[PDB]
């Protein structure tokens, strides 16, 4: 039950949502292109607490 | 008898601030200049080493640069690679399209002045400040990989050389004419399929 | 193809360009007598991989 | 110990090529989905004492 | 089971955080940015247009069919918590409840719905 | 000035191409009719031709005509020095038209789509024929060393 | 219905406009949009002389960085026969046999940030720091620049260089297994990539396709035996192919060669008639009067350099092949110093002509692939 | 679609934008709207600006009979980049005189 | 006012900072509420400095490849910009950034010692030079010769 | 059938663990590795004698 | 560079991206567009509660925790949909759709 638990917190908490450094999060980015300030720091925070 | 003088100072520039006022943005533009993105851009003769500046020769992310590819989100731009006339209607719109503490600055002497393609061609443009404005300008073609990290170190400063009154420069009007066209319409041209 | 060693070679590049119009390089204070990597009392570069001795 | 996963996911970043979503739907479909069953199906029994 | 008065408080406090960040950013701000601010990042100059992009018809059957397998789980939460409570009946009853959706999933795998 | 292994093959077929002779670099050059690009194409294959070779433009003076220029091989496991064949044909600033090999064989589907805008000769046998290395937005036909390259602000003594 | 894959282009090799139709998430049709480059070289190359010209080629040539050299200094050495020495040929083999290296690491390495290797992006260049040293203290700045003039090359390249290959020379050869056990593991890594943008040897010639992308489907059209390019052929090889031409083919066959670089590398070192450059310092202190030293052999220029030379009718072509693909300059033989028309004619350009035709029906994660796997720049194309 | 030379301070408009946002950034393009130098570059009193409205038309009405290409634009833009040299050139307008980093694409001022 | 305490008095002075500047911009802020007014020169490229503060000498612009002599004959920037200063202005905040390391003409140490008269005959001038950790500052006239 | 899938699952899943925690302890010597890349910006690299700056 | 380490670093950019000028697009307004990201961190933030740290300090008994962190971890996926859909464009449509 580990093993499937660990394997998906990763997509769960959106990792990867990018696959590479380079590659993008599968469009441009992954839906916070126009989200600047706040909104991406919020985007930010959310990942991260996941 | 001099030529093109420069305006008046209109203001007295005569004002005094509080500190508990004064150093709130203070610090706030210090952290805006040390947590500053790159904004992915590179096309030519003057981009390549920029690649490098990720790695073990040059390493410029140390300072905090996450390399966003995208306008709305970024804030700094290496106008990489000599331009020409095209790939630029579509450039300014990535100044056009990102919050205002922008500051972009130059790089690649190709592209301050159009170095090795300056004596015939009716394609390369003739340096980018007639297209965006921008503050500091790099040589080198290819640019000095260590210059350019000794640049955004000088320009580093111009922020912190910012107060709380200094956020009001960037607020525009709008010159908006009225005036209309009588000519033809042309269809697409750039036709989509195969 | 200089007559004499006129034009020469140097290595510098603090171009705190603030406007295209301000690099008229005249004579001598091209010299300058620049960085001098040696020369500084904050520097002690170790050679790199093909500079440096074998292993 | 959760930070131990934060490293071991840290790592993991640098180790595979996260899937493109034509392969991860299968995999949370068809892979996942029946060996989480089965582990239920199992302690079920396990936990029948 | 006591007292969710903290889980009340927290869910105040944690509702008023984003207007309150939202808030703050909009006092110390610019009163600037009348560019054309129409168009969206990474478009072809001024791409504008377009519409009809949906490929609904793959992803609408993984919709489906977990919108339908997941009340499973909320029926299974009373019976997963009353195991030893009750005796073995309820073992018996969950077993045919959960088999009955196993050959659903099976069914739904071999006539092809999850796809590509 | 003769023919050709080409045309060698090719007279007992009672159709000859246009015989010019040697080139300069030290290899033969070959021509074809204008607007006869076609069978050319559909018997150099035959005779197993499947590559192209300097695709470019040119101008026959200063305040001269146009042309177009083809060099052609093969390849194979067993090869010592593919022939080496050369057409060179002229063509007028009015009705300039010439047939293109983009449907006998697919190795020129941008190469001939350059020269759509770079001198002012177009050519059929081409979908998509408008410009690439120019803006769409210019009209002009650069290149012609007589073609009056602009005199705007950007390429005269701007001072 | 359809968006543009952005003129920004979250890719490799620059700015690329990719407009394309989008079914939700399934592609149907993509187009190109090229030509927003426009390096203009083929103006300019009438309207100067050569040395002037010299530094002009790794400008819209910064990948390749050397490939575009060779024929370069073909117009002007070896039309006219200013006989270059074997000893400076093999310099010259050696710089092109280095510049092969210098695009597998330029393409793999991006290629596997591309095909989803996240972590090996920064590694690829820690491996290359090196050729940074030698291509500087060689002939020029940083991309050698100015490493080829007329009669001959612009100097012998120093001591520190030729017999200090050792290190890399050791290095990479330990080093490239590295890449092949992981692009082997973790078949995540090879599912995608397998598969996608199939293409035969029939249509790889029938589209004048090159380069090891075309070699991958049993061709091996390598034009570095075809050619008695500065008598090179002495040395010893091994041609480098595959039999299926696809995305992981392309790898496959790009793999596969730069085993051979260091390979030349060290038929040359050795082989070079000065050998190493401090042997041949070494050597011209002893026998300073006459010998084969200095003579038609060992010498790095044979006439005088200036930008004065006429030329007669002679439009020569040679099609030289780089590791990204094949490049020709053909150029009307004209009277004068510097000649009528001139033309290129690079790999990329001749690459994308397929592009349109490889992503069929694919999805946008496919066209990522295939464009990483395809081994594809800009600067080559506008010219 | 609005496909304009929007080089600096010369954005030749090929839609209807003069709100404060076009609210589709072209507004079906029916008016070819223009606005100047929104960085500032030049400090703008009315009456200096007159005679480039006024000349406007001279460049709209006068000598147009092209269809809408940017063959036109860059044709209005050639004009437009020297008429502004032109009024400076006679000291009539100068330049920013901001807190900005204050460049100069015509160079330093000269002594005539 | 700590910059205060050396800059009105001795009206020459250089400023010996880390070398990334991101501690020194403060200082900068609170020159400008008192008649100070910022111009930074980076001064490297010009010839004699006498000539580019007081006279007017022609700069020559960056040439186009051609066209022999032409010069636009520039003037200096000194009496103009106080031109344009208001008569309320206590000094002219100067800042020579090129000044170091640690026909043109050298701007040696002579050559500041002759830009620290114009603070006192007739622009209030700071000499720029990366030094140690902590923002130092140094009248430049005792270590000019 | 199901008895070949019911024997080759574990295949699958053994041969996903052989190789990813076969990648991972030998990129285990590379998250702490030995290696000290580019210093900071006081650590410029070495130049050897031919290369061109301002001239 | 951000003092000894980047300890102030991470605030750092916090501090930066406050101020930002926030852009807001549009197609696409406040009436979706700020409602957006508070789904997402309230779906989150919330989950804080029935989360232990050690011997007697959790924050509420809440016999049906790990179900309210189960219930509320499935609520970000609407937010996502609703921020991704709160412009128009491409490239955050799908962007987020796929996600």
């Amino acid at each position: 039950g580990f093993l499937v638990f660990l394997i998906s917190s990763l997509a769960e908490c959106e990792r990867l949502p990018f696959d590479l450094p380079e590659a993008e999060e599968e469009l441009v980015a992954g839906y916070q292109t126009e989200y600047s300030g706040i909104k991406y720091g919020l985007f930010y925070l959310v990942s991260y607490l996941n | 008898t001099v030529m093109n003088l420069i305006e008046f100072p209109l203001l007295d520039q005569t004002s005094s601030n509080s500190v508990i006022s004064t150093t709130l943005n203070d610090l706030s533009n210090w952290s805006r200049l040390s947590s500053l993105w790159p904004l992915l851009y590179g096309t030519s003769c003057c981009f390549i080493e920029f690649a490098s500046l990720i790695g073990s020769r040059f390493d410029f992310d140390r300072y905090g640069l996450v390399p966003r590819s995208s306008p709305r989100q970024a804030d700094l731009i290496l106008t990489a690679g000599t331009v020409t006339m095209k790939m630029a209607p579509s450039l300014v719109r990535l100044y056009e399209q990102m919050p205002e503490p922008k500051y972009v600055i130059a790089m690649g002497a190709c592209t301050i002045t159009g170095g090795m393609f300056s004596t015939d061609s009716y394609s390369t443009v003739r340096g980018v400040d007639k297209l965006i404005p921008v503050d500091v300008y790099l040589p080198g073609c290819p640019p000095k990989p260590e210059a350019v990290i000794d640049a955004l170190t000088k320009l580093r400063k111009k922020i912190s050389r910012e107060i709380v009154e200094d956020r009001t420069l960037s607020q525009n009007k709008k010159r908006c004419f009225t005036t209309s066209h009588k000519l033809y319409v042309r269809r697409s041209t750039h036709t989509g399929t195969y | 193809y200089c007559p004499t060693s006129c034009l020469s070679m140097t290595e510098e590049y603090e171009l705190s360009t603030y406007d295209r119009h301000e690099l008229n390089y005249n004579q001598i204070a091209l010299s300058r007598l620049p960085i001098s990597i040696m020369g500084d009392y904050t520097i002690q570069t170790i050679r790199n991989s093909s500079e440096s001795k074998i292993n | 110990k959760a930070y131990l996963f934060l490293f071991i996911s840290i790592t993991i970043r640098w180790t595979l090529p996260r899937m493109r979503m034509d392969q991860l739907l299968n995999l949370g479909w068809k892979f996942l989905l029946p060996i989480s069953l089965g582990n239920l199906l199992l302690t079920t029994s396990f936990q029948l004492v | 089971l006591h007292e969710y008065d903290i889980f009340w408080t927290f869910l105040i406090i944690a509702s008023l955080i984003p207007i309150l960040a939202f808030s703050i950013s909009g006092l110390l701000a610019p009163v600037s940015e009348g560019p054309e601010k129409l168009s969206s990042y990474e478009s072809g100059i001024e791409p504008m247009g377009g519409a009809w992009v949906q490929f609904r018809i793959r992803y609408y059957m993984f919709a489906l069919v977990f919108v339908v397998f997941d009340v499973e789980t909320v029926f299974l939460y009373p019976w997963a918590m009353s195991f030893d409570v009750l005796g073995v009946s309820v073992f018996i009853e969950a077993l045919i409840f959960v088999l009955i959706l196993v050959v659903g999933l099976v069914y739904a795998w071999r006539k092809g719905a999850l796809e590509w | 000035m003769q023919q050709g292994w080409l045309s060698n093959w090719l007279v007992k077929h009672e159709v000859v191409h246009r015989s010019l002779g040697f080139d300069h670099r030290g290899i033969e050059t070959l021509q074809i009719k204008a607007g006869d690009w076609d069978s050319i194409a559909v018997i150099l294959y035959v005779y197993g031709y499947n590559y192209l070779r300097s695709q470019c433009a040119y101008d026959v003076a200063p305040g001269g005509s146009l042309a177009s220029v083809y060099h052609l091989t093969r390849i194979q496991y067993g090869i010592d020095n593919p022939e080496e064949v050369c057409i060179k044909v002229f063509a007028q600033k009015d009705n300039p038209r010439i047939p293109s090999v983009f449907w006998i064989w697919r190795s020129a589907d941008f190469q001939e789509r350059e020269s759509y805008d770079m001198v002012g000769i177009s050519y059929d046998n081409h979908p998509r024929l408008k410009r690439i290395l120019m803006p769409e937005s210019w009209i002009g036909w650069p290149l012609r060393k007589d073609y009056i390259t602009p005199n705007f602000y950007e390429i005269q003594d701007a001072h | 219905m359809i968006v543009n894959m952005g003129p920004q282009h979250p890719s490799m090799h620059g700015v690329l406009r990719l407009i394309v139709t989008l079914d939700g998430e399934d592609v149907i049709d993509c187009e190109p949009i090229l030509g927003y480059l426009h390096r203009g070289m083929e103006k300019i190359a009438e309207n100067r002389t050569i040395i002037q010209y010299l530094p002009y080629v790794t400008r819209w040539d910064y990948l390749a960085t050397m490939f575009t050299e060779a024929i370069t200094v073909n117009a002007p050495e070896f039309l006219e026969n200013i006989q270059i020495p074997q000893r400076a040929s093999y310099i010259r083999v050696i710089m092109l046999e280095l510049s092969r290296i210098a695009s597998h690491l330029l393409w793999l390495g991006p290629f596997m940030a591309d095909l989803g290797a996240q972590t090996p992006f920064f590694y690829i260049f820690r491996e290359r720091e090196l050729i940074y040293d030698l291509f500087e203290a060689a002939t020029g700045m940083r991309m050698m620049h100015n490493y080829f003039r007329i009669g001959g090359v612009a100097a012998d390249l120093p001591y520190g260089w030729i017999d200090k290959c050792l290190d890399f020379c050791d290095y990479f050869l330990r080093g490239v297994v590295e890449y092949q056990q992981l692009i082997t593991q973790n078949p995540i890594f090879l599912e995608r990539v397998e598969g996608v943008g199939f293409i035969s040897g029939e249509e790889a010639v029938n589209w004048g396709l090159s380069g090891p992308m075309l070699r991958a489907s049993g061709i091996q059209w390598d034009l570095r035996k075809v050619d008695p390019y500065e008598s090179y052929n002495q040395f010893d090889w091994k041609v480098q192919w595959q039999k299926e031409g696809d995305s992981l083919a392309r790898y496959l066959v790009r793999v596969g060669e730069m085993s051979e670089s260091i390979k030349i590398i060290q038929q040359a070192i050795e082989k070079i008639p000065g050998g190493p450059y401090e042997n041949l310092e070494v050597r011209r202190f002893k026998k300073e009067k006459n010998s084969e030293w200095n003579d038609f052999e060992y010498k790095f220029l044979g006439k005088k350099p200036s930008p004065n030379f006429e030329l007669s009718r002679q439009e020569l072509y040679v099609r030289v092949e780089a590791p990204k693909g094949e490049l020709g300059i053909y150029l009307v033989g004209d009277d004068s110093l510097f000649p009528w028309r001139w033309k290129i004619r690079p790999p990329g350009f001749i690459n994308l002509q397929i592009l349109p035709q490889l992503v069929k029906k694919m999805k946008l994660a496919d066209i990522m692939t295939i464009l990483g796997s395809i081994d594809i720049i800009m600067g080559e194309v506008d010219r | 679609q609005w496909l304009s030379c929007t080089t600096r301070h010369v954005r030749i408009y090929a839609a209807y934008i003069d709100p404060e946002t076009n609210a589709f950034d072209q507004t079906q393009t029916d008016k070819l709207t223009l606005m100047l130098d929104p960085t500032e570059e030049f400090v703008w009193t009315d009456e200096t600006c007159q005679m480039v409205y006024n000349e406007f038309q001279d460049l709209v009405d006068h000598y147009e009979g092209a269809p809408l290409s940017e063959y036109t634009l860059r044709l209005i833009g050639s004009d437009l980049e020297h008429y502004i040299r032109k009024l400076l050139y006679d000291g009539e307008i100068k330049y920013n005189m901001r807190s900005r980093v204050l460049n100069f694409s015509m160079g330093k001022p000269r002594v005539k | 006012g700590r910059w205060l305490d050396d800059v009105e008095k001795h009206k020459a002075l250089a400023i010996y900072p880390p070398h990334e500047g991101g501690y020194e911009g403060r200082y900068l802020n609170r020159l400008r509420y008192q008649g100070y007014y910022f111009l930074d020169l980076s001064a490297r490229g010009l010839g004699d400095p006498e000539s580019t503060l007081t006279k007017i000498h022609p700069v020559c612009p960056p040439s186009l490849g051609r066209q022999p002599v032409a010069r636009w004959y520039f003037p200096p920037e000194v009496d103009y910009r106080l031109s344009l200063l208001h008569p309320d202005a206590k000094g002219l905040i100067v800042w020579v950034y090129e000044a170091k390391v640690s026909r043109l003409q050298v701007l040696s140490k002579a050559e500041l010692q002759f830009l620290a008269m114009l603070p006192d005959l007739r622009v209030r001038v700071i000499a720029e030079c990366g030094n140690w950790r902590k923002f130092i500052w140094k009248p430049l006239k005792q270590i000019s010769g | 059938p199901m008895v070949t899938g019911f024997m080759s699952y574990g295949q699958q899943t053994i041969r996903a663990t052989r190789y990813i925690g076969q990648s991972f302890i030998t990129t285990l010597s590379h998250t702490n590795r030995l290696p000290i890349t580019i210093h900071y910006p006081y650590e410029k690299s070495i130049t050897p004698e031919r290369f061109r700056g301002r001239i | 560079y951000a003092g000894p380490l980047g300890l102030l670093q991470a605030i750092a950019d916090g501090t930066k991206l406050l101020f930002k000028e926030d852009i807001l697009p549009s197609r696409g307004d406040i009436s979706l567009f700020s409602i957006g990201p508070s789904i997402a961190v309230i779906s989150v933030l919330l989950s804080f509660l029935v989360i232990p740290l050690g011997y007697h300090f959790v924050l509420a008994d809440l016999s049906i925790g790990v179900f309210l962190w189960i219930a509320i971890s499935s609520i970000a996926p609407i937010g996502l949909l609703m921020a991704g859909y709160s412009s128009n464009n491409k490239y955050s449509f799908l962007g987020g759709l796929r996600a």
